[PDB]
């Protein structure tokens, strides 16, 4: 609940389980990386993208 | 219904320029917006599908996003491709069809001022015997277009059948007026002289001749 | 692949005109095709869509009856029928095929005009159409002028002296007429020491009237 | 019971109605049925009898 | 799998052990950020959950 007050987003494309059911079900590991890039470089950012 | 376009937008080179497409509740927010630009005299083709991606030959300067109700496209390095318009295509159920904008043009931040050359041409002695008389004069080699031809019976600036068209781009950059009027012989006959004074950006240059030369 | 199409020249409003699309190389039964036209002074504007391996036939919400689609699949060609042309509608139509394939009402969400063809010019103005009639003009270097009138319809070619003079010659865009007809002009820039001493000649190209006349301009003392 | 809807669903606090991009997607997706595909994603023509 | 370098890449044939010739070029290039930059030439702080 205190995700979504960190100003509006520009992408939150998600390839898998909803951000609204993860409170249902308990993980035991999460991982946290971050860095900065230009906004034309935030598209290849995904899965298999070149 | 339609969208929301400046009618021109324009950038120096060496950084980039932001357009905007504006759209209601049920033109963008709820159906995917779409990019088109295309060449003066030729066929548009795709820049941006999907609102994130580019197909194969395009290069990656070009990039576009939206956030609510409304997209925006950045442009990045502007030498000779980025001259030309762009459109904003969208989708919608209102209209139940593709909906289109009005139109963006881009320029980039010059020329010399050329004086205007009017030449008020009178009918020959072909036109006399052939009872016809054209009275016609052109300006050309003018930049930038702001000419205003008068029709001047030599005490009264006198309109009837006028037909005047707009400047062209020429291979040169320039611009080159015409403007004719149509009238009898003997109303031209009985004139003692006509004269066709242009009004470009306060040089006007006086044009008067004799029927006879 | 290549698009082309077949244009129209200009026509008394109220009739029917006549525009095919021609297409090749790519298979004609899995892409729709889109109809768009593109006026001067204004965007682009969409009418309709159909399929090559059905039926199917959707319209504008504002051309409802004015406008009818046909399709020939054995041709590999889509012919289109304006019907009541208004006076507000010279524009350039545009033979655009979108990739994949669409039939609903809602399925136009992810469909964008990815192969587009080249278009033509149409226009609908009633006027006699004839051959071209050449106005004399006295010169005011001197700059004398060719006069060209009541052409009908566009375009036109001018040469001098037969082609045999290349060097000062400048066409003027043309103008339009309260009267239904075409004007147009060409003023050369010659020498003053030239002007009665060579003597040049006027000449003009009509095609579509199949027609040519010559002159001789000359200067008034 | 078959379900025909166009309405957003929102994945966010934020309420969603009539916008979609950063946190709320439309229902519906399209298949992407080509011949070039393998076994796994030909359209198969499935008619139930109950 | 995070990467972290100092030696300058060879683009050719030649040996470059320091110095950054034709075909060798320093593999680490900066960004620029300014204000006069437009929509799609900002920074953002991309974060990534695992």
């Amino acid at each position: 609940s205190v995700l979504y007050n960190f100003a509006p987003f520009f992408a939150f494309k998600c390839y898998g389980v909803s951000p609204t059911k993860l409170n249902d079900l308990c993980f035991t590991n999460v991982y946290a990386d971050s860095f900065v890039i230009r906004g034309n470089e935030v598209s290849q950012i995904a899965p298999g993208q070149t | 219904p339609v969208l929301t376009q400046p009618p021109s937008a324009s950038g120096p080179p060496g950084q980039s320029v932001s357009i905007s497409c504006s759209g209601s509740r049920s033109n963008i927010g709820t159906n995917f917006v779409y990019w088109y630009q295309q060449l003066p005299g030729a066929a548009p083709k795709l820049l941006i599908y999907k609102n994130d991606q580019r197909p194969s030959g395009v290069p990656e300067r070009f990039f576009g996003s939206k956030s609510g109700t409304s997209a925006s496209l950045a442009i990045s390095g502007l030498r000779s491709e980025d001259e030309v318009d762009y459109y904003c295509a969208a989708w919608d159920d209102s209209l139940s069809g593709h909906v289109f904008g009005a139109g963006t043009k881009v320029t980039v931040l010059g020329q010399p001022k050329a004086a205007p050359s009017v030449t008020l041409f009178p009918p020959s002695s072909e036109e006399l015997q052939a009872n016809k008389a054209t009275l016609v004069c052109l300006i050309s080699d003018f930049y930038p277009g702001a000419v205003t031809v008068a029709w001047k019976a030599d005490s009264s600036p006198v309109k009837a059948g006028v037909e005047t068209t707009t400047p062209s781009k020429q291979s040169n950059n320039k611009y080159a007026a015409s403007s004719y009027l149509s009238l009898t012989p003997e109303q031209w006959k009985s004139h003692r002289s006509y004269s066709c004074q242009v009004t470009h950006e306060g040089s006007t240059v006086e044009k008067t001749v004799a029927p006879t030369e | 692949v290549q698009l082309v199409q077949s244009g129209a020249e200009v026509k008394k409003p109220g009739a029917s005109v006549k525009v095919s699309c021609k297409a090749s190389g790519y298979i004609f039964s899995d892409y729709n095709i889109h109809w768009v036209r593109q006026a001067p002074g204004q965007g682009l504007e969409w009418m309709g869509w159909i399929s090559p391996d059905s039926d199917d036939t959707n319209y504008a919400q504002s051309f409802q009856g004015r406008v009818t689609m046909t399709r020939d699949t054995s041709i590999t060609t889509v012919y289109m029928e304006l019907s009541s042309l208004r006076s507000d509608d010279t524009a350039v139509y545009f033979c655009a095929r979108s990739v994949g394939y669409c039939s609903l009402n809602s399925c136009q969400r992810w469909m964008w005009f990815d192969t587009w063809g080249q278009g033509a010019l149409v226009t609908v103005s009633s006027a006699s159409t004839k051959g071209p009639s050449v106005f004399p003009l006295a010169p005011s270097t001197a700059a004398l002028g060719c006069l060209v009138k009541d052409y009908f319809p566009e375009p036109v070619t001018v040469s001098w002296n037969s082609g045999a003079l290349t060097s000062g010659v400048h066409t003027f865009p043309a103008v339009l007429q309260s009267s239904g007809l075409y004007s147009l002009s060409s003023v050369v820039t010659v020498p003053s020491s030239s002007l009665g001493t060579q003597t040049y000649i006027c000449n003009v190209n009509h095609k579509p009237s199949n027609t040519k006349v010559d002159k001789k301009v000359e200067p008034k003392s | 019971e078959r379900d025909i809807s166009t309405e957003i669903y929102q994945a966010g606090n934020k309420p969603c109605n009539g916008v979609a991009g950063v946190n709320c997607y439309f229902p519906l997706q399209s298949y992407g049925f080509r011949p070039t595909y393998g076994v796994g994603h030909q359209p198969y023509r499935v008619v139930v009898l109950s």
